[PDB]
């Protein structure tokens, strides 16, 4: 339910706030990062249709589109490196109730971002026959911005059982500035399954990058918000 | 820790005297009003400076239309109340809303309606349900309860919103509300044969306990109460009364606090 | 109204334990409303429990297992798990509620939270270090899996060898809960037998030689 | 169904003689908004007379209190109150206790 976006910088963003109820008199915003406390941004008014804001921020930075029916949406203006974050619409049914939030990420530099290459690697001879699970790897690698969403499709159906992915990524270069990334993913399943080889096992990374507004002046492809993907089969 | 209690009452008389209005509601903090509302100014304003002082205007306004709308609702049901009663003349309709916090922790919430004074339909927020005193209460528990949603929204008006008003409201009038004054306790001796009169004056918080005791030991309710009544600057008072050579003394409680008077 | 302060430091705790989360209030409300609330790692904002001075009142998927400690005197809300389990590791806040206006205008302020993370326990640890095979043929994969939760990993010695973190998944199916750590790198003089020589390598660590 | 509203007259501090004081007139009870309250100096209405707003009581009773600024003297003698629910409006004397 998430949703995420990355921009660049000095670039305009949209979010889109994700509630039971799509329409509320107060709505309010907030964001939270790995180091800080959540902190409110603003709220917007219904009534007086109109949003208040904290102290210390330009009242030129954010603004509101309230649709009749659809959900309101909140748009920032001058992206800085330190607006990324994750931002929360939240309301006051019975207490807080937050919605599912949406990341963002913004880069300075447009040239730097590079989309992930997904590979998969087959389970060992050696696990199959020590123990009775299997275990499938995917590596994820060469992608600048770290927003990225990464999933498993067993037999063309989302699996969430028995699959594990670190919360972070790793540098790939420990000591350059913007420096790439790669990330890790885990699928354990019986023995049985995997030795079948009707079942078909996917790795899929939605990888968040430049949108069609976005122009490309590079020799490379462009690094468009896009679904990269490996795949494996059954082997007895 | 003491007991607390929001309150909103509206009230409604049929071919009233002209000078008396049709429909009034006035709201409550601690016994005392903070708001009024009537037909004639059809305009909700605090009753409270400082309630006033710490709310925006559009309070007021979104309340005035919400009122204007519960006194149309209050004058159509208060005649469907008569067609059905088949009572012709002047009669009365009162409704009384609202939350207690008390000072052993429970809360409570509560809804009722009256017809001419008498019991006519309470809310059961845990039930979510309405007791009704009458078959012709039953009609209109029927109608009601077939609503879901507003009741829904009753209950967790009681339960979640009453409560906050209340909280910010004994912070917007802390001075007038959370101060507490002691009282001033005084020993009267006065038909052959009379009795000793122990007073107490000068204390907002109405809650008082007053015992009489000879050397520990209370009196088995021979102590003739008296009742407790507002001074008119904001206090309280009252009074009790309870030949042998037999020493005495007054116990009072107040918030916080136990004295005794000896003689 | 000014602060809200969470003293205790992100920590790592087994399953079946109990645990206490620290946090103090500067308020000048008499009877203030306090909010715990936890942030997952698939970023889901839910509220956990709420707090005043005379009630208290959590969260349906707590269901029993989360308590809270509120006492005046030392203006203390701490939250108790009697029970801990796996399905808890995340980053926990504790907020205060104000009010300026209406109660759907309130605010809650938070403080920069606590980061727990629950290990499970490992019955019959199985340590072992397989070579996956390279499916589709840049890099060779290096798995390091069956452990206690006790062995903590560390990073590579050289920096043309990388290695991720623990990791915990759970067979929901079987109800089997396994820790794992992956390695790869370029180096031909890359093998999976000193890929974690830099690390704490439990004694009784299966190293299969080619089948 | 309707009750009858009670009278209760007192003074707000400690009566001495020859002090400015308050005397207080509180009726509660009266189902009836519609009353009639006077204050009585040697059986004669004051008309420097001062009350409280009317107000709601959880029964879905009503009360209210009257007062005014005045100088208690022993000649002098200090309510009467009009009601539906009274066939004749009834009077009540000062106790001074």
């Amino acid at each position: 339910r998430t949703k995420s976006v990355t921009r660049p910088t000095g670039s305009s963003a949209v979010i889109t706030c994700d509630l039971p109820v799509e329409n509320a008199v107060y709505t309010h915003w907030y964001l939270h990062q790995e180091g800080k406390a959540p902190q409110r941004l603003l709220y917007y008014d219904s009534y007086n249709s109109r949003v208040v804001l904290e102290s210390g921020i330009s009242r030129e930075k954010y603004h509101t589109y309230a649709s009749t029916g659809k959900s309101l949406k909140f748009i920032l203006e001058n992206l800085i490196e330190r607006d990324s974050g994750v931002y929360y619409c939240a309301t006051w049914d019975y207490k807080k109730l937050f919605g599912s939030g949406t990341t963002l990420v913004v880069t300075e530099d447009l040239k730097n971002v590079f989309p992930p290459e997904v590979a998969v690697f087959e389970p060992s001879e050696a696990e199959i026959s020590h123990t009775q699970k299997a275990t499938l790897v995917c590596l994820a690698t060469g992608f600048y911005p770290d927003h990225v969403e990464l999933s498993w499709w067993v037999n063309g159906k989302e699996v969430h059982s028995g699959v594990c992915t670190d919360p972070q990524p790793l540098k790939e270069q420990p000591a350059l500035n913007d420096s790439r990334y790669a990330l890790s993913s885990r699928l354990r399943v019986s023995a049985t399954f995997w030795q079948n080889p009707r079942n078909h096992f996917r790795c899929q990374v939605q990888f968040y990058g430049l949108s069609e507004n976005d122009e490309w002046t590079q020799d490379r492809a462009k690094p468009v918000t896009q679904i990269v993907s490996a795949e494996a089969w059954g082997r007895a | 820790m003491r007991t607390h209690s929001l309150r909103y009452f509206r009230l409604g008389v049929s071919d009233p005297i002209h000078g008396v209005p049709e429909f009034i509601s006035v709201g409550y903090v601690d016994s005392h009003p903070i708001t009024t509302y009537d037909s004639v100014t059809r305009q909700k304003e605090p009753r409270a400076p400082w309630m006033a002082e710490n709310l925006a205007p559009d309070h007021w306004e979104r309340y005035t239309q919400l009122l204007r709308g519960w006194q149309q609702m209050f004058k159509v049901e208060l005649k469907r109340l008569q067609r059905h009663y088949n009572h012709s003349g002047s009669h009365t309709y009162q409704r009384m809303i609202g939350c207690e916090l008390l000072e052993d922790g429970s809360t409570t919430g509560f809804l009722q309606y009256a017809y001419d004074g008498q019991d006519f339909l309470i809310f059961n927020k845990d039930t979510l349900s309405w007791l009704a005193v009458d078959n012709v209460a039953h009609t209109i528990k029927q109608a009601w309860e077939a609503n879901q949603h507003e009741l829904l929204y009753q209950k967790n008006w009681l339960e979640e919103e009453c409560i906050a008003w209340l909280k910010r409201f004994l912070e917007y009038g802390k001075d007038t509300l959370q101060r507490t004054e002691p009282p001033l306790v005084r020993v009267n001796r006065k038909p052959g044969v009379t009795a000793l009169f122990c007073k107490a004056h000068g204390f907002y918080p109405p809650e008082i306990y007053m015992t009489w005791m000879k050397n520990g030991e209370e009196i088995v309710q021979e102590i003739d109460y008296g009742d407790i009544l507002p001074s008119g600057d904001g206090t309280y008072q009252a009074w009790a009364s309870i030949q042998s050579s037999n020493l005495y003394s007054c116990h009072v409680e107040h918030s916080g606090v136990h004295m005794v008077l000896q003689v | 109204s000014d602060k809200v302060t969470q003293s205790s430091p992100d920590q790592t705790v087994a399953s079946g334990s109990e645990v206490v989360l620290l946090c103090t209030y500067d308020t000048v409300y008499s009877n203030p409303d306090l909010f715990w609330y936890r942030i997952r790692p698939d970023y889901s904002f839910q509220f956990v429990f709420y707090g005043d001075n005379s009630r208290s009142e959590g969260a349906d998927f707590t269901q029993g297992r989360f308590s809270v400690k509120h006492i005046l005197t030392q203006k203390a809300f701490h939250l108790v798990i009697s029970p801990v389990r796996t399905e808890d590791s995340a980053t926990y806040y504790c907020a205060t509620r104000l009010w300026l206006g209406d109660p759907h205008t309130d605010k809650l302020i938070f403080g920069k939270g606590t980061r727990v993370t629950v290990e499970p326990n490992i019955q019959n640890p199985d340590p072992a270090v397989y070579q996956l095979r390279d499916s589709k043929s840049d890099k060779s994969v290096c798995l390091f899996t069956d452990f206690d939760s006790q062995t903590n990993v560390s990073q590579s010695k050289d920096s043309d060898v990388y290695i991720t973190d623990k990791c915990v998944l759970d067979m929901r199916s079987m109800d089997f809960k396994s820790n794992s750590a992956v390695a790869w790198s370029n180096k031909s003089d890359f093998a999976c037998a000193n890929a974690f020589n830099n690390s704490i390598i439990p004694e009784d660590t299966f190293f299969p030689s080619p089948e | 169904i309707q009750r009858t509203p009670k009278i209760q007259v007192y003074s707000r501090h400690p009566a001495e003689n020859g002090k400015s004081n308050f005397l207080n007139c509180y009726v509660s009870g009266f189902h009836p908004s519609d009353i009639e309250v006077d204050l009585l100096k040697n059986g004669e209405r004051i008309e420097k007379v001062e009350h409280s707003d009317l107000s709601f009581s959880k029964d879905w009773s009503f009360y209210l209190l009257y007062y005014t600024e005045f100088t208690p003297t022993e000649k002098d003698e200090y309510c009467r109150v009009n009601h539906v629910t009274l066939s004749q409006p009834k009077i009540v004397k000062w106790d001074r206790d």
